[PDB]
């Protein structure tokens, strides 16, 4: 479950985060977004299931 | 039984604390998938109603005015000027309205434009948002190169199979890298283009441009290259205005732009200045004055 | 896994007593008059043997405006780090003094920025005063890149936060070294990387007027051409060691170190 | 401390780089401090299996013992599981990092690749990088189960 | 292990840079902390006393401050400890003596009538209280019995006459006549004889006079000397414009109390543009006497911030004449009324009055 869950994620998260308004990427400080896209995936991957 | 509760209790507590912890991460990640934006889509029959691939570019502007919010402040007040078909046009016009407004007509990139915008003579709102820009080409600024084979690089989407790809990548600029080289054509680029050159990506975008049939062309100033560059993209601009008809500069360095077909010049929100030749620049020496 | 955390600890002890006893810069004494007072100055940078850098002689008091100028890889940033004290000394009598040791300012060719406020960037934990710092940032040209900059002078600048370019990382880089009100300033190369006339030299009017105001020595270690030559003492060198460091009528006479 | 004494020698300071003293000073450290966490463990597990095991055979007798050893035989097999899960991570954790500075670099330059239209190439390229990465992860995924 | 223990000590990973973490901290939702509150009871928390003892020393003093509810069970426990621990004695006494097992024979019980511990217990009750029911006499067989009959007496003779004194000074108490005496709960500053000044209204509620009223006042400012000095909390003294410049005063009906605000005040320099919440300035008045029933001193004690300044607002007149005698009607003790007034500092408004006086 837990690995079927970040496989799924993480296309769904590349998906939404490429078709995004590049206006939206200059606006964002993309600390946040690289954050969520580095460290909150590996909590997700190698924490949640064990 | 009621040893063992004694650490079921505290583990019980401990495991919750870090799930909470953890679930807050998927929080944040689902969060960032809530941003239900970039709508991509034709609002119209794309196959023939729109063109194929744009040759001509008449910019019949419909007083298109551009705001990203529309609430703050407008990037483009009714900017109405016609394209120059057959012709280049350089249009040193000031960063702070040129460069959003013609951005933003072009490439339907701020699509919050107040009016309607048409590139190609048909609305651009009517084609494809991918294949709008995937017939066009474009030059920037800052230099924004990746690793990777360069045959790879220079026309990934398509996969050309064109063997004149190193021909543009030793003609157009940078002769001496296919001797540095070891690879060639097949060669990967090294740390997104270490010690090449700043107009590598020049060379990428000719390449682009030549293959992709993009008859208009969008250019952006230089921070710093040596005036050969220039002189090379005039060049380019002479060849892909004879025989595609269309090249459009933005910068500046108005000397860029005095030896032109066309210009144009904006200021303080929306074009402040609109001449079909050349000689009105040097004329209205509101233009030279600011270069020097 | 106790007995793997003890393993790994023993790896991790092995690193660390690796590291603890490598090279260190208290080597050759160390760590226990004219500022640029140099005898032989047979520096090295292998701890036994192999020297790269030798013949330095060279005396230099204070008040002396002194620019280095050389050929490519020619003595220029090693001596510059030499004057400070981080270069091995086999055979050579240095004694550095000043009116024992003093905050010797210094900058390198590579730019070196603290993830922290631009403004801090600047001051670099020295007292925060807006006079001689408003002038400085003018004298560096700045305030044009501050006025894209969303936060201004707040940005994150350097790494760990907002991603720069070269010549705004030099800007930043010399400001720093103008504003920590120093009696002796060495430059290193801040024209190689940004070679614009127009704020180069206004960073040097401000300088001038600072510098002479305390008799601030500043070792404008270049190759500009424009002050190439200078009303002020030069010095020149190559293959590691310097000619003479004077006046620029014996340059003339030699006739190879001209423009 | 160690830092300020130390010389920029290329030889030595063209070695250890800002990465390799920096992974000194989070990975040594924090499990040198683990070890120091876990040192009361091989000073008194010993004696606390030993303790064990002796009132153990007292209860019961020689049966409690043969299960008990069944537990201590099978602790060879639980180390290397452990180890290969160790190693495993550390396989997918490079790979991840690889893949992590591939997506920075993506959406580094976002504004060069959507007017350039060079989303769908770098998209699928990452995709493929998580594929190779999901390999790695699901191996992880298998030796961690035989943990639980 | 059920805990996540597994082997991961690395936690090593690079993470881009975080800012603007969304947190409750936006604001200070505290305000200015009152050096004293409205009803006394000053909100200044003393902190790292080196404890001596001091405080335990003065037991007596420390059981008045006490509160009634606890004053009861200490008094309460008192009697009892003492009670109960006599009635050991008197039970182990007897008990010892062997009088305590019953029987016809020829011992004489030292203490009569004890057959159990609940007998002891009574008989320390009868004795310490002096009830003296006399059914369990104490005999002269064991000269102890008498020892301790002398100590029990002395002991308790001893704790009556503490408790009384304790309670002799907790019923004289007048912590609770101070709570009578009424300050407007916001005092203005308004023009009197063409001199500025902040009045005040203090008013008495009972019909206990109290003698030797006394109505101090200061100013609580942080002040920075021009020598460079840092007081966070300077206590300045502020006169009363009374007609002899002393502190007495008498009050019977609401009197209005204002310091002229004269070239030696520190007030001297305010404005009403910088009278808002965040000023950092605070007016305390201290109203002292002795209560004629009682004899004991007294304090009342009432803050004024900035932000409960008023300025330019006249108190309305309460006093009126009746047919019998005058009234006092207090629904307008703190009533203001606007009164036309300048906006000019004290300072400024002596420069006016610096030229506009001089005319010649
Ligand atoms: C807790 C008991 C401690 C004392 C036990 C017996 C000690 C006998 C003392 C005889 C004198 C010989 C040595 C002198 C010792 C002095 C002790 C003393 O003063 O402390 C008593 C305390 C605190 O006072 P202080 O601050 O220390 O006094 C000033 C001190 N001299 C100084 O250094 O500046 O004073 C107080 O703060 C009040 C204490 C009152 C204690 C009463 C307890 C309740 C009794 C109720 C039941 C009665 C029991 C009857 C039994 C009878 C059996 C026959
Ligand atoms: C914020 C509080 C935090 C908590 C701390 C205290 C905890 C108290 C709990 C609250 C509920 C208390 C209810 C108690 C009801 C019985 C006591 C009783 O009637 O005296 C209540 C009152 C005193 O009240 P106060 O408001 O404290 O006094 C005002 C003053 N400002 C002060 O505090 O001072 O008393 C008087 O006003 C004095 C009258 C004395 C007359 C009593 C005679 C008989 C007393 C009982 C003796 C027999 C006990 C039997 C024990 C048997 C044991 C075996
Ligand atoms: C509210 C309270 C008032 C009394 C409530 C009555 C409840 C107890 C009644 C009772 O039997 O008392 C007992 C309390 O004796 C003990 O239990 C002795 C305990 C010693 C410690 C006492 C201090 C605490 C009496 O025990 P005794 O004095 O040992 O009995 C005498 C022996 N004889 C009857 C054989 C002669
Ligand atoms: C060590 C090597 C193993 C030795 C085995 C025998 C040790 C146990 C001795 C018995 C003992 O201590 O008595 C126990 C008291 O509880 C306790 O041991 C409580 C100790 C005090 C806790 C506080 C109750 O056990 P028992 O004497 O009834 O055992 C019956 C065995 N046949
Ligand atoms: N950091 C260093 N540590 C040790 N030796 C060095 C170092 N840098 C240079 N050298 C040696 O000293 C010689 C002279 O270096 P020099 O100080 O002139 O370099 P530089 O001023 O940084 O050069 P450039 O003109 O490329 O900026 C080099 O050829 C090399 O052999
Ligand atoms: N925290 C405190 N609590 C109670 N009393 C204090 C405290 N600090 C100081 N004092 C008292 O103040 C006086 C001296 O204070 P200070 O700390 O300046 O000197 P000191 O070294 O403690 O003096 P001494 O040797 O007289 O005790 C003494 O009477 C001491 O009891």
């Amino acid at each position: 479950t837990g690995l079927k869950v970040a496989k799924r994620l993480h296309r769904s998260l590349l998906n939404r985060i490429i078709l995004a308004p590049m206006r939206f990427f200059e606006t964002t400080p993309l600390g946040s977004i690289l954050n969520r896209f580095s460290s909150d995936c590996n909590t997700i991957d190698q924490h949640i299931p064990s | 039984y009621a040893l063992m509760v004694s650490n079921y209790l505290n583990w019980m507590v401990r495991n919750l604390a870090d799930m909470e912890i953890q679930l807050g991460a998927v929080k944040r990640i689902h969060a960032l998938l809530k941003t239900e934006a970039e709508s991509y889509e034709g609002l119209l029959a794309p196959s023939l109603i729109p063109k194929n691939w744009p040759d001509q570019g008449k910019i019949q502007i419909q007083n298109l005015s551009v705001r990203y919010d529309s609430s703050l402040k407008p990037v483009l007040k009714h900017v109405n000027t016609l394209i120059s078909p057959g012709q280049k046009i350089g249009i040193c016009g000031r960063t702070g309205s040129g460069k959003s407004s013609f951005s933003l007509a072009f490439f339907r990139m701020v699509d919050m434009f107040e009016g309607r915008i048409i590139i190609d003579g048909i609305d651009i709102a009517k084609l494809p948002l991918h294949t709008l820009r995937s017939r066009l080409s474009i030059i920037l600024q800052d230099p924004v190169l990746f690793s990777g084979t360069i045959r790879f690089n220079l026309d990934p989407e398509k996969k050309c199979s064109d063997s004149t790809l190193w021909e543009a990548l030793e003609i157009a600029q940078l002769k001496l890298v296919v001797k540095a080289l070891p690879g060639g054509l097949d060669a990967i680029i090294t740390e997104g283009g270490e010690n090449f050159s700043q107009g590598q990506r020049q060379l990428f975008c000719l390449a682009r441009a030549f293959v992709r049939k993009t008859s208009i062309f969008i250019m952006d100033e230089a921070t710093a290259s040596i005036d050969m560059a220039t002189e090379n993209i005039l060049q380019k601009v002479v060849m892909t205005a004879f025989a595609d008809r269309t090249v459009v500069t933005i910068a500046h360095r108005v000397h860029t732009i005095l030896s032109a077909d066309l210009v144009m010049v904006l200021k303080r929100g929306a074009i402040l200045e609109f001449d079909k030749p050349e000689t009105l620049l040097s004329q209205k020496d509101s233009v030279f004055a600011s270069f020097v | 896994s106790v007995v793997r955390s003890t393993v790994k600890a023993l790896v991790s002890v092995q690193k660390l007593s690796e590291f603890l006893s490598s090279a260190e810069i208290r080597e050759e004494q160390c760590a226990p008059n004219f500022c640029v007072q140099i005898i032989g100055g047979f520096f090295t940078w292998t701890p036994d043997g192999i020297p790269t850098l030798s013949n330095i002689t060279i005396r230099i008091p204070r008040g002396q405006l002194t620019m280095i100028v050389g050929q490519v890889g020619c003595g220029k940033s090693s001596l510059l780090l030499a004057t400070l004290g981080e270069m091995q000394k086999v055979s050579g009598a240095v004694f550095w003094n000043s009116n024992s040791r003093g905050p010797v300012a210094y900058a390198s060719q590579k730019p070196w920025l603290l993830n922290a406020t631009v403004e801090e960037n600047i001051t670099f934990e020295s007292p925060f005063n807006k006079q001689r710092y408003k002038m400085v940032i003018e004298a560096c040209s700045l305030q044009p890149d501050i006025d894209i900059l969303p936060h201004g002078d707040q940005t994150q600048i350097g790494e760990r936060g907002i991603n720069l370019s070269g010549g705004q990382r030099q800007r930043i880089s010399v400001a720093r070294a103008l504003y920590q009100q120093t009696n002796v300033v060495f430059l290193d190369d801040p024209f190689s990387a940004l070679d614009v006339h127009l704020s180069d030299h206004l960073m040097q009017a401000g300088i001038l007027e600072l510098l002479r105001d305390d008799k601030r020595t500043v070792v404008l270690v270049t190759h500009k051409l424009q002050y190439l030559p200078h009303a002020d003492w030069i010095i020149a060198m190559k293959d590691g060691t310097i000619q003479r460091e004077g006046t620029l009528k014996d340059f003339q006479r030699s006739e190879c170190q001209l423009f | 401390n160690k830092i300020m004494h130390m010389s920029t020698s290329n030889l030595s300071m063209g070695e250890m780089t800002a990465g390799q003293i920096c992974n000194l000073v989070a990975i040594d450290t924090n499990q040198l401090m683990w070890f120091f966490f876990l040192c009361p463990n091989l000073w008194t597990m010993p004696v606390q299996i030993i303790v064990g095991v002796i009132l153990l055979y007292y209860i019961l007798g020689v049966s409690a013992l043969i299960g008990a050893a069944v537990i201590i035989l099978l602790a060879p097999v639980q180390y290397f599981v452990a180890t290969k899960l160790s190693q495993a991570q550390r396989t997918t954790l490079e790979h991840s990092n690889e893949r992590l500075k591939q997506t920075n670099e993506m959406l580094r330059g976002m504004k060069l690749l959507k007017l350039y239209a060079w989303e769908s190439i770098f998209c699928s390229r990452v995709e493929v990088t998580r594929r190779k990465e999901m390999t790695s992860l699901r191996a992880f995924a298998v030796y961690t189960s035989i943990s639980i | 292990m059920l805990s996540r223990k597994g082997i991961i000590p690395e936690e090593y990973v690079l993470t881009r840079l975080a800012e603007d973490p969304t947190e409750p901290r936006y604001r200070t939702r505290e305000r200015r902390a009152r050096f004293v509150s409205k009803k006394g009871n000053c909100n200044v928390a003393h902190k790292n006393i080196r404890e001596q003892g001091r405080f335990l020393q003065d037991v007596f003093t420390t059981l008045v401050d006490l509160k009634w509810p606890h004053t009861l069970l200490i008094f309460t426990m008192s009697f009892l400890c003492s009670w109960l621990l006599f009635a050991m004695v008197w039970w182990l006494i007897a008990f010892a003596h062997g009088d305590l097992a019953p029987g016809e024979g020829t011992n004489v019980p030292c203490v009569t009538s004890i057959h159990s511990f609940s007998s002891a217990f009574l008989f320390s009750i009868e004795v310490q209280v002096t009830i003296g029911f006399g059914g369990r006499m104490v005999t002269e067989e064991c000269p102890l019995a008498i020892l301790i009959l002398i100590v029990q007496n002395i002991v308790g003779l001893m704790i009556n006459a503490i408790m009384l004194g304790c309670i002799f000074m907790k019923t004289a108490q007048a912590h609770r006549r101070a709570e009578t005496l009424i300050f407007s709960k916001h005092a203005v500053i308004t023009l009197r004889h063409g001199r500025l000044c902040f009045m005040l209204r203090v008013g008495d509620l009972r019909k206990s006079m109290i003698i030797s009223a006394t109505i101090h006042m200061q100013v609580v400012r942080k002040t920075t000397s021009p020598e460079g000095e840092v007081v966070p909390l300077h206590q300045v003294d502020i006169p009363m414009e009374n007609g002899v410049g002393g502190n007495s005063i008498f009050l019977v009906a609401p009197l209005i109390i204002y310091h002229v605000i004269d070239s030696n005040s520190p007030l001297y320099d305010l404005a009403p543009s910088d009278l808002h919440h965040h000023q950092d300035l605070e007016i305390i008045v201290i109203l002292e006497g002795v209560v004629e029933t009682t004899g004991i001193t007294t304090q009342a004690r009432t803050s004024y911030l900035a932000d409960e300044i008023l300025w330019g607002q006249r108190f309305v007149p309460i006093v009126a004449e009746e047919d019998g005698r005058y009234s006092v009607d207090y629904s307008k003790f703190g009533n203001t009324v606007k009164v036309p007034t300048p906006l000019c500092t004290a300072r400024q408004l002596d420069e006016d009055r610096s030229l506009l006086d001089a005319l010649t």
